[PDB]
RNA sequence: GGGUUGAUAUGAUGCCCUGACGAGUAGGCAGGCGUGGAGGUCAGUGACGAAGCCUAGACCGUAAGGUCGGGUCGAACGGCC
RNA sequence: AUGAAGAGCUUUUAGUGGGCCAUUUUUGGUAAGCAGAACUGGCGAUGCGGGAUGAACCGAACGUAGAGUUAAGGUGCCGGA
RNA sequence: GGAUGCUGGCAUAAUGGUUAUAUGCCGCCCGUCUUGAAACACGGACCAAGGAGUCUAACGUCUAUGCGAGUGUUUGGGUGUA
RNA sequence: GGCGAGAGACCGAUAGCGAACAAGUACAGUGAUGGAAAGAUGAAAAGAACUUUGAAAAGAGAGUGAAAAAGUACGUGAAAUU
């Protein structure tokens, strides 16, 4: 429960830092978790997340489903992943929004910042 | 509060109580006490006499401490002293060991005789008096003694 | 207006008062602001009385 | 625009609602009014008369 | 300690703690004690004959 | 029809069953209206009346005129009763043994009272020791000693204390209150 | 299955409508006293409609029953059900409006289980 | 001659250590003055709604 | 106006008996129905469909109004103190 | 004598403070469905039966139903007899 | 000091209710000021939603509650899960 | 008032600031000044491929969707009126 005063317990002023949170809050906020395997592997129980992550849906109509990240939507608080797409009637391929909290991730894109956050966060690579 | 109340009851019939002739409007008989040598005469004359007109000699600058005296009577007289010592004295009615009383330290100014103290002694110290109080106290066999 | 024997009545507000008017909402945080103060004034003169 | 004046229409069925109730009469009445005199000395003869009941049944 | 109680004090200035007027709530008790039923005379069946 | 000679479907004008929701006061009613329906006692029935009473018409009865009340004769040994409650009076200094039974007793009565060597008590108990009203007494205190009654019936020369916040010279001293200004009342 | 009660007579089963509810929409059925100054119905002329008033109540022993000679009570489950298990004879069960078809047959299910009769048996039953 | 009153413990059962009533417990029980003193108290805990 | 704490069982503000009476504007008083929000309780209903809306379909109440069924719809809402 | 349906007492507060009709008494006026008073009863504030019709007239005053008997008014038909 | 007995038929839309219509009798438009409104007095074409005795200061009677010749914690201070 | 923070027995799009939206905006007036209306598809545009009638708009099919009784004249969708 809440014990200090900087802190706002009111829904209407934490949506509108939400729905006005920019890019940067935005990246923080589409942290997604990792699996079992890079959980115990790397020591860290979620992360923000990026552009050529591998990562597994498990939850919606595409559970169960591997991929790679293609783009991450920020302003649509969404992340578009390749062979996770809708076939329209005019033959035709679009990419499906989905979310990096019911994302989880399988394989990261590694680089010295994220080794850096890593170490930061406390883990042993 | 608003639903114990007959507005609230009033609500459908039209007049909300006030009439259809009489017609509740703003101030039909003046403001304030307006009239009292006129249309409201007989209830100035009647509830409020005395009401104009001035009486008296004009104070100017007055102090409600000048005009400090509050009064205790025997009647009381020692509620002043605690229950702890009152018996005490009461059945030692005696000389030699006159209980003391400081009436202006307990918050008074005079004292009075509205009736009947015991016939022990006692000892007052006040600014003022009555002559029955007094002649009550030192019939009981105690005295007054003043200050300031 | 006068009426059944009622005192008469001497009610001040024949002018703007709901313009000025007080209401100490901040007893309170007030109350908290002057312990604040005091506290803050101790640990500065921290000796002292 | 005249009006009708006086009327005493009405007004016995108003008293007759809550009405013609006879004032009352007690034992000892006032005497106010009653010659100075009069009261003066039944003053004296009733405090007599009662210091002289009381001292036979005292 | 803060309450008081029938012999200390309560620590609270000048309270003592809230009186009964009544020494029981057990009215039916009372009411069928002794001496009550002594002084009481007998009473009808609760539901009065239907007469006429 | 009816040419009615009163008025129809009118109340009593008496209280039962009071409007106080104090249950142990219900309890009490509950009680003293069985000892009225059965004890054949009036003593019972004025207890009933006087419990439905209120506040005002419940004035305090001082220690001093229970006193009073048993100096007179052949109630010296009797059991006070007072439907209200009962205050101190420090303007006495004595005090008799008797026992006293009320509603409520402010804290300096009881003391007193304990003091001389008598009882404090309650109803229940008093209809446990004295259903009938055996020996009993009972006081009424003042209800005209009330600074409502003094303007209760306002008008020329009745003496009767009119309705007013302030006091002193210039405050209703003047014209209807001397011959000087016009007229005395 | 129910108790003797007498011969029901409700003395107005006619409902009692707003005068002009027929003949303006803003003014609605539900009833609503005419306070008017010249008002036909509060002066209870004849060939108009009749206004109700404690008259018209109906006999204690009879009052609040169904057809059935039970008093409705309303439950939501089970529990509010085992209350009236030992007053079949004298009430009956109303299944809420907002119930769910599967608690709808539990409840019934208990209900004959137990001999407690209920009004609605037949709510969002498909077939 | 309050009754006793027993304790438990932490794990559960009971214990031999007892005590007495503090005759708090023995006071009035009136629910009509907690209902007008909790109107009240639980008014004293409100922000100010007002219009422009 | 009365009766009835008596033990087992329920409701003492309850139950029961008897008798009389019932017009109504302005107006007064009382007992209640309903709405928005608040504290509490129903370990309340609910995407197997909440509320809302329609229903010369049903039920309760003198009535305000309440409940139910069928249809529509889609995310919250009621009973009691 | 008759009756008493309880007698007394207080506080407080609403609305009202435009009035009108009939019998009888009656004033001004040619008189008026005029104006102004008196006693009572009524309308207002009141539906019902009758008066074809009508605020006041006659009869009768009203909870919801049933049965019976009447009031005033009527019994050629409309319209029960 | 309040109706029981015997018998029959039906056991269903038969009774009953709702509803529409027909028939008989009655039935002037509501609200309003008004002595008096169906008025040849005013407002109203219709529907929805909004829409009018509230809040405060100081008071009177009354009723509840607490204490009681005293009463009032809450200007302020202390303390706090604020 | 300004800047920054927290809260509510407040209002919930005819309410609440005039302004929940490209509101001191459009717009009017010579000018001072005046001063609106207007929120919601759907979880996601997957916003209707393709065929056919038609000059086309659109329609009928098809299809998407949990649902077109969600088709940008989009949540539900009352009444008057039709």
């Amino acid at each position: 429960a809440k014990q200090s005063l900087d802190v706002s317990s009111d829904r209407r002023k934490a949506r509108k830092a939400y729905f006005t949170a920019p890019s940067s809050q935005r990246r923080v906020l589409l942290s997604a978790p990792l699996s079992k395997e890079l959980r115990a592997q790397y020591g860290i129980k979620a992360l923000p997340i990026r552009r050529d992550d591998e990562v597994l849906v498990v939850r919606g109509s595409k559970k169960g489903q591997e991929g790679k990240i293609s783009s991450v939507y920020r302003l649509k608080f969404a992340v578009q992943v390749d062979k996770v797409t809708k076939e329209k009637v005019n033959g035709a391929s679009v990419p499906i929004n989905l979310h990096p909290s019911k994302l989880v991730i399988t394989k990261l894109h590694l680089d010295k910042d994220r080794k850096a956050l890593i170490q930061r966060k406390g883990g042993k690579l | 509060p608003s639903r114990f109340t007959k507005t609230r009851k009033h609500r459908g019939h039209v007049s909300a109580g006030k009439g259809r002739i009489g017609k509740h409007r703003k101030h039909p008989g003046g403001r304030g006490m307006a009239g009292g040598q006129h249309h409201h005469r007989i209830n100035m004359d009647k509830y409020h006499p005395g009401y104009f007109g001035k009486v008296g000699m004009r104070y100017f600058h007055k102090q409600q401490a000048h005009f400090w005296k509050p009064v205790l009577n025997l009647d009381k007289l020692w509620t002043l002293i605690p229950e702890d010592k009152r018996d005490q004295y009461l059945k030692s009615a005696s000389k030699e060991t006159a209980p003391v009383i400081d009436t202006l330290a307990a918050g008074y100014g005079k004292i009075l005789g509205k009736g009947r103290i015991p016939n022990v002694p006692v000892i007052v110290k006040a600014r003022f008096v009555s002559k029955l109080a007094e002649e009550k106290i030192r019939a009981a066999g105690g005295v007054v003694e003043l200050i300031a | 207006a006068i009426s059944k024997n009622l005192p008469i009545l001497k009610n001040h507000f024949r002018k703007h008062w709901q313009e000025r008017v007080k209401v100490h909402f901040d007893q309170a945080g007030k109350k908290v602001s002057r312990r604040n103060a005091r506290a803050t004034r101790a640990a500065k003169i921290a000796p002292r009385p | 625009a005249k009006s009708k004046n006086h009327t005493a229409h009405n007004q016995t069925r108003k008293a007759h609602r809550n009405g013609i109730k006879k004032p009352k009469t007690y034992k000892y009445p006032s005497l106010k009014g009653v010659d100075p005199k009069f009261r003066r000395n039944h003053k004296h003869a009733l405090h007599g008369t009662a210091k002289a009941l009381a001292a036979a049944k005292k | 300690q803060v309450w008081g109680s029938e012999t200390v004090a309560s620590s609270k200035v000048g309270y003592t703690l809230p009186s009964h007027i009544i020494s029981t709530s057990d009215v039916t008790r009372i009411i069928n004690s002794s001496e009550i039923q002594s002084a009481i005379r007998p009473a009808g069946q609760a539901t009065q004959k239907r007469t006429h | 029809g009816i040419d009615h000679t009163s008025k129809q479907h009118k109340r009593s004008g008496h209280r039962t069953a009071p409007k106080s929701d104090n249950v142990y006061l219900k309890l009490l009613v509950k009680l003293y209206t069985f000892l009225a329906r059965r004890t054949d006692a009036p003593f019972n029935k004025v207890v009933l009346k006087a419990l439905f009473l209120s506040k005002i018409n419940r004035p305090p009865v001082s220690v001093s005129r229970i006193a009073r009340a048993l100096k007179q004769e052949g109630a010296a040994n009797k059991t006070v009763v007072v439907v209200g409650t009962v205050t101190d009076d420090a303007r006495i200094f004595e005090f008799p043994k008797t026992t006293v039974a009320a509603l409520r007793f402010t804290a300096g009565a009881r003391a007193k009272i304990v003091k001389a060597g008598g009882e404090c008590i309650t109803l229940d108990q008093l209809a446990v020791r004295a259903p009938k009203g055996q020996n009993t007494l009972i006081l009424r205190g003042p209800r005209n000693s009330r600074e409502a009654v003094r303007h209760f019936g306002m008008g020329p020369h009745k003496g009767k204390a009119p309705r007013i916040l302030s006091t002193g010279r210039k405050f209703e001293r003047a014209r209807g209150r001397r011959r000087s200004k016009g007229f005395k009342v | 299955a129910s108790l003797p009660h007498p011969k029901i007579v409700k003395k107005h089963t006619k409902k009692f409508k707003r005068h002009h509810s027929d003949r303006y929409h803003r003014v609605a059925e539900n009833w609503r006293k005419q306070k008017g100054i010249d008002s036909v119905v509060r002066r209870r002329f004849r060939g108009n409609i009749s206004q109700p008033k404690i008259g018209y109540g109906s006999n204690k022993k009879t009052k609040f029953l169904s057809p059935s000679g039970h008093k409705t009570f309303l439950v939501a489950n089970v529990k509010d059900l085992e209350t009236l298990t030992m007053h079949t004879k004298t009430y009956a069960a109303e299944i809420a409006h907002n119930i769910s078809a599967k608690n709808r047959v539990v409840i019934l299910a208990r209900a004959k289980a137990l001999g407690i009769k209920v009004t609605n048996p037949k709510g969002r039953l498909a077939l | 001659s309050r009754p006793q009153v027993t304790v438990h413990s932490l794990t559960g059962e009971a214990t031999a250590n007892a005590l007495p009533l503090p005759a708090v417990f023995s006071a009035p029980i009136r629910p009509d003055i907690v209902h007008t003193v909790f109107t009240s108290v639980n008014k004293n805990k409100r922000q100010a709604y007002a219009v422009s």
